[PDB]
């Protein structure tokens, strides 16, 4: 795009940015060459960020190329050196996408990375400690491959008076170790306890951690999930649709810890943040002596500010680690949250009352200050939480937490957004809210409330025998199929239209809606149009006598749109919205099942890939909707398929053909036979099995062999000189015929338009060493030699020529048989040409 | 001689309900796998863990053959067939929340 | 002219492929630089440009540079090239000195010798990791015939089965049997060699003797799997599982639940299940089983993708090397599409019929060992008892009888008769399912009752004559022109056997 290209590339240069990266992340999805590397290049010399939005994104969508590779890796040496914060890392980052993007140069990329990282171990050290971490994750394997200079350099390293190495290297410390476990824990232990003997002491505390938490997870697992806040008996669709050193030192890694904990108790914000979250993983391993050294440090920190969120966190750990001896600091604990709550931070408090019960009669009095804090996602997840681990009053706990959304939903903006979220998120007990909500959304200009209030109201109609509830159910979804088609936008359109699932089908079916759903038919955006054609499929079985002339009308239509428009867009989704159809609505389609694979076979023998792709996943589904009626065209379909199978060169990706003919195979019952009248089938079965990278695919390519059944290996068998040399002759005589048999291979084909001045003059001057012997090879090399001066072109023509004057020089009398041929040679070649003049003078 | 009996401990009816003494309670929340959660149930009254695939998500949560269930995902199950059990598990959801008596070697 | 040789030869710093492929490149292409005959020397310049060039000439190379050596030179070779086989071997360059050294053969110098006897135990040895079981042959024959010893035969088994040649290592096993007699031959031969009668009688002879042992049991187990003895499978699975290891333990719930499936006991087929391992095939088939007996049809297409996610490995493996070696797998892809046509004969009455036609066409294009059929008959016993599709266990019975297996012949044909002629001796036989009766008594005559046979055939014939007279109206004349072609069919035995 070229001009508008770099345009917006400074206006990406000069949120916003974010938007633009995305937009020609999204424009590198669909898509020259050069003016992209100068598009990059314009980017990069001006700003960093935007010219690694640029750089990372290009090579993750359009694929890691050599010529790409080789470009962009001086590019990417070159920021490293000496750059800002924060464009440093984002240029770790482009690291990590190109490290995982599995090239054959990856293997050199990083291991180029890693063994400067290892020379230096300050825009250099924190360069190469987030490149260690990320690499670390991403690359296990090549990052093994230096793990004796990994710890040797860094235990070194880490020590030195710095932070962002402190948070990092540690960081790689942990993706190292972990590592190591799944598969050195000596000399971990030796340089951390040397290092302990203030910025010496939150990094040995972490180090002892590590073979703490690691050798137990129930520490870490609480932790993990905290940081993050179908059945089994479905019958699946009848049409398929198209797809030791840890625990014996970790005695000494708690009592080495609670003692800097004690110390450092406030020495040089930053220490007592990594000794609150290493305390309760320590207590957790081995809890009284430990606990109390841990408890003052955990105790002082919960009145503090700006340590109150991680101190509850800490605390939670330790009332699950520490059961019974930790109910002597409950009322401690339970005073300084009766005193945090009533400011309102306190979002992680109620996380953590949740890991308290994770209990009492208590926390029923409890519940009237908790629920007066406020509408947040933690608490709602809590209390639903806190009812499923003891549902001791769940009717107590639903009672207050509807009488709380009803005192917030009877009275801003991004408040009323969460409130619907929680409204939506879990079950409830909502009839006049619903008529009230269908209120709201009609009335409210903001896209984010309407967008919310639709995914409420379809979540909270899952109650779906009194007249006047189904005349309000019908209403509101009366409401809601009008705002999914006058809506304009289409994203409100979407949410509204896929969340009439099947639970509505009985309301769906009714006349006015079904009158409603077929305006929908002819919606703007495709996608919506591709989900209302299956839902009136879906219902042709419970009103047929309406719904099946309307799909007979759009199935004509549709055949139309397929035949007539000459356009790939157009073409590729008539066939996916036939596609609809063939699955939801297979008793419509069977009576018209030899008109449309007519007119499918005719597509497929059409002189952009998506079109095909679509065509042969309807023909996949139309093979189990067919139901053996499909028998006559099987041998056609089958053709066509196989002539696609074969070769890369097709558009038509591997994976729907071999589904499209294993549907075929499975219904229609072609066992065997088809073995026998293609033969090759065996062998381009088991070539995928050698070649296909894909897992969706080989799995399909072995689904084809178990349907087609095991051949008998005889039944496959219907359907189905070097070493002889020296066998005869003497030594002597068996190097030339060797060297002969050798030359003449690269002779043919276009082998020798690369090697031609060598194989040439080396079958000369075996000639010449022979002498009068080489008359045997004559007739082999001769009819060779002349079709080589006939076909070849420009300069080897003359050396050629000179060469067989060597070679008459030599053959002499016995060259008459084959001297017609030269002479016609000559006869053509003999031009004006100074040159070739006097070759052909001294032939 | 078809049957095949791995426990030990002939009846524990009435030993279980007393509160205290031989065990300590615990919950262990198995979550589902693509092959399947790898546990068989085949007490009578008890409902006793009869066996658990060592690779299985199962064992990796303690989850050990000598143990003995009373609730499984909410419903309390203490006294109902070995089979009526297995056909709840099936028929409740991917997840499955799932008590362990677990005897304290005794 | 042995000083880039000698770097070349005492080098073996090489630490992967393209190494060694960059040692034979170099050591090629200066053996062309020394080679005497100038029309060799003369395609040096070629060779290195073009690989080929140099690889065709090889060996041509390395008897023309062999046989100038003054013996010391050969030493200073032949060491090297006893280590580079021996130790940090490549495929590639491992095939290369294989075809050298039988070029060698084939020349008069006569072979190179490798760390004495020729390298005759070295090349077997590195052929048969190349997989080129043939070289591995020839070299295991050279081997036999300087001296015979029972670890020779048992590789020349093994190589014969590799080889698709089942005759030879029969051969083999008979030689055991006449100059070591019986001792020496182990029941693994037996077994390799789908003896699983002589396996069983091996493995009887050798648990009486000798203690009870995880090994002999493990064996004895699998011979009565491969028989189908699905009773004492599962007496010796009931009576043994306290008093056994983890590790065995892994190694018996493979067979176990096979034989618990066979006798339709699904409490036991389920505990034994849980025990095989998960990352094994077998261990995803037996879960996606039992998932089809639950009526979970969701797991049970989970289970078969992974099933055939861990067949992978083995389908490629197998298919390297010939189709034969790949239809083990290929029967194993059988059963998982099966297993598929499974759950549409549970989902779609429409479809039965059609589901079992299917069925009969697949199983016969199938080759006719007993061992895939009677897998493919247990799976598709899963929905279709074997009175709902006769023709598919009379065929099998068939096989059964033509492979000298008529106890299993009986039991099969037993159990479709309905009842046991061979305990009412006295009573006639039944005829309710005349197909079946035929076929009973013509087993009987295999099994030498043969004045039986022929008086029960004359009974069934006037039996059926008169069921036909009676029974014939215009409505029955397809079932009437089956009754004549059995009625034919008898006939023509009755008269051969009088
Ligand atoms: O083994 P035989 O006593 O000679 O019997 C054969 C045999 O039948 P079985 O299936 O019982 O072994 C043939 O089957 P194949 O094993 O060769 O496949 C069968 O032929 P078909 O498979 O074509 O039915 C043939 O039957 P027919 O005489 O109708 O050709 C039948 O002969 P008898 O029934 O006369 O013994």
């Amino acid at each position: 795009x070229x001009x508008x290209x770099x345009x917006x590339x400074x206006x990406x240069x000069x949120x916003x940015x974010x938007x633009x990266x995305x937009x020609x992340x999204x424009x590198x999805x669909x898509x020259s060459t050069r003016f992209y590397d100068q598009l990059n290049h314009h980017i990069f010399e001006l700003e960093r960020k935007g010219g690694i939005l640029a750089i990372a994104s290009l090579i993750g969508v359009e694929g890691g190329n050599a010529t790409r590779i080789g470009r962009f890796a001086n590019y990417l040496r070159n920021l490293l050196p000496s750059n800002d914060p924060v464009v440093m890392e984002m240029a770790s980052k482009a690291i990590g996408r190109l490290a995982m993007a599995g090239d054959t140069f990856t293997a050199e990329y990083v291991e180029f990375e890693v063994k400067r990282a290892l020379e230096w171990l300050e825009g250099r050290r924190h360069a190469a400690v987030l490149v260690l971490r990320e690499l670390a994750i991403s690359v296990p394997t090549f990052f093994f491959q230096q793990v004796q200079p990994f710890f040797d350099n860094i235990f070194v390293a880490v020590w030195d008076p710095k932070q962002a190495i402190r948070e990092g290297a540690v960081a790689a410390l942990r993706a190292c170790l972990i590592l190591t476990t799944q598969r050195w824990y000596r000399h971990t232990f030796e340089e951390a306890e040397k290092g302990f003997d203030d910025d010496r002491i939150h990094g040995a505390l972490l180090i002892l951690n590590e073979l703490v938490r690691i050798s137990s997870m129930e520490g870490e697992r609480l932790r993990e999930e905290m940081e993050e806040i179908m059945g089994f008996g479905t019958k699946p669709r009848h049409i398929t649709p198209f797809t030791x050193x840890x625990x014996x030192x970790x005695x000494x890694x708690x009592x080495x810890x609670x003692x800097x904990x004690x110390x450092x108790x406030x020495x040089x914000s930053l220490i007592q943040m990594t000794i609150l979250n290493l305390l309760p993983r320590l207590a957790a391993f081995r809890p009284t002596q430990y606990l109390q050294d841990t408890m003052n440090h955990v105790l002082s920190c919960v009145k503090k500010e700006k340590e109150r969120t991680a101190a509850f966190q800490a605390l939670g750990l330790l009332s699950v680690a520490v059961r019974s001896e930790f109910k002597v600091y409950l009322p401690r604990v339970l005073d300084i949250i009766r005193a945090a709550l009533p400011p309102k931070v306190d979002a992680t408090v109620f996380t953590c009352i949740s890991m308290l019960a994770r209990i009492q009669q208590d926390i029923k009095e409890l519940l009237e200050p908790m629920l007066a804090v406020g509408l947040s996602p933690a608490l709602t997840a809590v209390l639903y939480d806190l009812s499923r681990q003891i549902p001791q009053l769940k009717k107590d706990i639903q009672d207050g937490l509807l009488k709380m959304l009803s005192l917030v939903l009877m009275h801003d903006v991004g408040s009323i957004t969460l409130a619907l979220r929680t409204l939506g998120s879990f079950e409830f007990e909502l009839t006049q809210f619903v008529r009230h909500c269908a209120d709201h959304f009609l009335n409210s200009e903001h896209k984010e409330i309407r967008m919310e209030a639709a995914r409420t109201c379809s979540r909270l109609l899952t109650p779906s025998v009194s007249q006047t509830a189904v005349q309000v159910v019908a209403d509101v979804l009366s409401k809601l199929l009008v705002v999914g088609i006058t809506d304009p936008d289409p994203d409100i359109r979407y949410c509204v239209l896929a969340s009439l699932d099947e639970r509505f089908d009985a309301h769906l079916a009714q006349a006015e809606n079904l009158q409603a759903l077929f305006v929908a038919l002819n919606d703007q955006v495709f996608e919506i149009r591709e989900l209302a054609i299956c839902t009136v499929g879906r219902l042709s079985s419970m009103n047929p006598a309406f719904v099946m002339p309307f799909l007979r009308k759009m199935l004509i239509q549709i055949l139309t749109e397929l035949e007539h428009s000459g356009i790939g867009r157009i073409k590729e989704q008539s066939a996916r919205m036939l596609g609809h159809l063939v699955s939801n609505a297979p008793r419509l389609i069977r009576p018209y099942m030899e008109p449309i694979l007519k007119a499918l076979i005719l597509k497929l023998k059409d002189p952009n890939p998506g079109v095909i792709n679509n065509v042969l996943a309807t023909i996949g589904e139309l093979a189990q909707v067919s139901g053996l009626e499909m028998r006559k065209w099987v041998d056609e379909l089958f053709i066509i398929i196989m002539d696609m199978l074969q070769d890369s060169s097709l558009l038509a990706k591997r994976q729907v053909a071999l589904w499209t003919l294993g549907q075929l195979v499975a219904s229609t019952g072609y066992v065997v036979e088809p073995y026998r009248k293609y033969p090759t089938l065996l062998e381009v079965l088991l070539n995928f099995l050698k070649t296909e990278q894909n897992q969706g695919t080989r799995r399909e390519a072995i689904r084809v062999l178990g349907l087609l059944g095991a051949l008998d290996p005889y039944k496959h068998k219907v359907n189905i000189e070097m070493l002889v040399n020296m066998g005869n002759l003497p030594l002597d005589e068996f190097y030339p015929a060797v060297s002969m048999v050798a030359l003449m291979r690269i002779f043919r084909d276009q082998s020798l338009s690369h090697h031609h001045t060598m194989v040439v003059q080396a079958i000369t001057f075996i000639f010449k060493s022979l002498g009068l012997k080489c008359v045997q090879f004559l007739p082999q090399v001769m009819p060779t030699f002349l079709n080589v001066i006939r076909v070849c072109d420009g300069a080897i023509r003359e050396f050629l020529f000179q060469q067989l004057g060597m070679l008459v020089s030599f053959v002499k009398s016995h060259i008459r048989p084959y001297m017609d041929e030269i002479v016609t040679l000559m006869r053509e070649f003999w031009v004006m040409n100074t040159s070739i003049q006097s070759t052909i003078i001294l032939l | 001689c078809n049957p095949k009996s791995v426990l030990k401990r002939p009846v524990t009816s009435e030993e279980l309900l007393t509160p205290g003494a031989p065990y300590a309670r615990k919950t262990f929340t198995i979550v589902g796998d693509a092959v399947g959660w790898g546990f068989v149930v085949r007490g009578s009254k008890p409902c006793h863990i009869q066996a658990v695939d060592p690779s299985g998500p199962a064992a990796a949560a303690g989850m050990k053959v000598c143990q003995f269930v009373v609730s499984v995902n909410g419903l309390n199950v203490l006294h109902v067939d070995y089979r009526t059990v297995n056909n709840l598990i099936l028929t409740g959801p991917r997840t499955i929340v799932m008590e362990v008596m677990e005897e304290l070697e005794c | 002219s042995t000083i880039n040789l000698q770097k070349a030869w005492g080098a073996a710093r090489r630490v992967s492929k393209d190494d060694w492929l960059e040692w034979l490149r170099r050591l090629s292409l200066e053996l062309l630089k020394d080679s005497s005959s100038p029309s060799l020397r003369s395609c040096w310049a070629l060779a290195q440009a073009y690989n080929p060039m140099a690889r065709d000439l090889f060996n041509a190379a390395f008897v023309s540079c062999w046989s100038e050596l003054n013996e010391d030179q050969q030493d200073e070779l032949i060491r090297s090239i006893e280590l580079a086989l021996t130790s940090q071997d490549i495929a590639e360059v491992t095939q290369t000195l294989l075809n050298l050294a039988e070029f060698m053969e084939h020349s008069d110098k006569g072979p190179l010798p490798l760390r004495d006897d020729n390298g005759i135990v070295l090349l077997g040895e590195r052929a048969a990791k190349c997989r080129a079981y043939a070289k591995a042959l020839h070299y295991k024959e050279l081997e036999f015939q300087k001296g015979p010893t029972p670890a020779i035969l048992e590789s020349l088994i093994s190589i014969n089965n590799k080889l698709q040649q089942p005759e030879a290592a029969a051969g083999v096993l008979e030689y055991a049997m006449k100059h070591f007699g019986e001792l020496e031959i182990q029941a693994t031969w037996y077994e390799k060699l789908h003896e699983w009668e002589d396996a069983l009688v091996a493995y009887d002879k050798k648990m009486d003797t000798n203690k009870d042992d995880p090994e002999l049991m493990l064996g004895r187990m699998r011979c009565l799997e491969a028989l189908g003895e699905w009773g004492q499978l599962h007496q010796q699975c009931c009576e043994k599982w306290t008093l056994v290891n983890d590790e065995t333990q892994a190694k018996m719930a493979r067979m176990a639940a096979a034989a618990a499936w066979g006798l339709g006991q699904w409490d036991s087929m389920e505990e034994y299940t849980c025990m095989i391992p998960r990352d094994t095939h077998d261990g995803a088939f037996y879960r996606a089983v039992l998932a089809l007996h639950q009526d979970l049809f969701s797991l049970a297409q989970q289970c078969i993708d992974k099933a055939r996610d861990l067949l992978d490995a083995e389908l490629t493996a197998m298919a390297g090397e010939s189709y034969s070696r790949a239809y083990g797998a290929m029967v194993s892809c059988h059963m998982l599409s099966e297993l598929e046509e499974v759950i549409q004969y549970k989902l779609v009455p429409e479809r039965r019929e059609i589901i079992r036609q299917i069925w009969w066409e697949r199983l016969q294009g199938c080759q006719r060992i007993v061992e895939d059929w009677q897998k493919i008959l247990m799976v598709r016993s899963l929905v279709v008892s074997p009175h709902e599709d006769m023709r598919t266990w009379l065929k099998y019975a068939s096989l059964c009888g033509k492979s000298g297996r008529l106890a299993l012949a009986h039991k099969t044909l037993v159990l479709l008769l309905g009842v046991d002629p061979s305990r009412q001796l006295d009573h006639p036989l039944p005829t309710v399912h005349p197909q079946v009766t035929y076929a009973y008594m013509k087993n009987m005559w295999k099994s030498a009752r043969k004045i039986d046979a022929f008086q029960h055939m004359q009974h069934f014939v006037q039996t059926m004559q008169q069921q036909a007279q009676h029974a014939i109206a215009t409505e029955d004349q397809q079932h009437k022109q089956e009754l004549h072609k059995l009625m034919a069919r008898c006939f023509l035995k009755l008269g051969e056997w009088q």
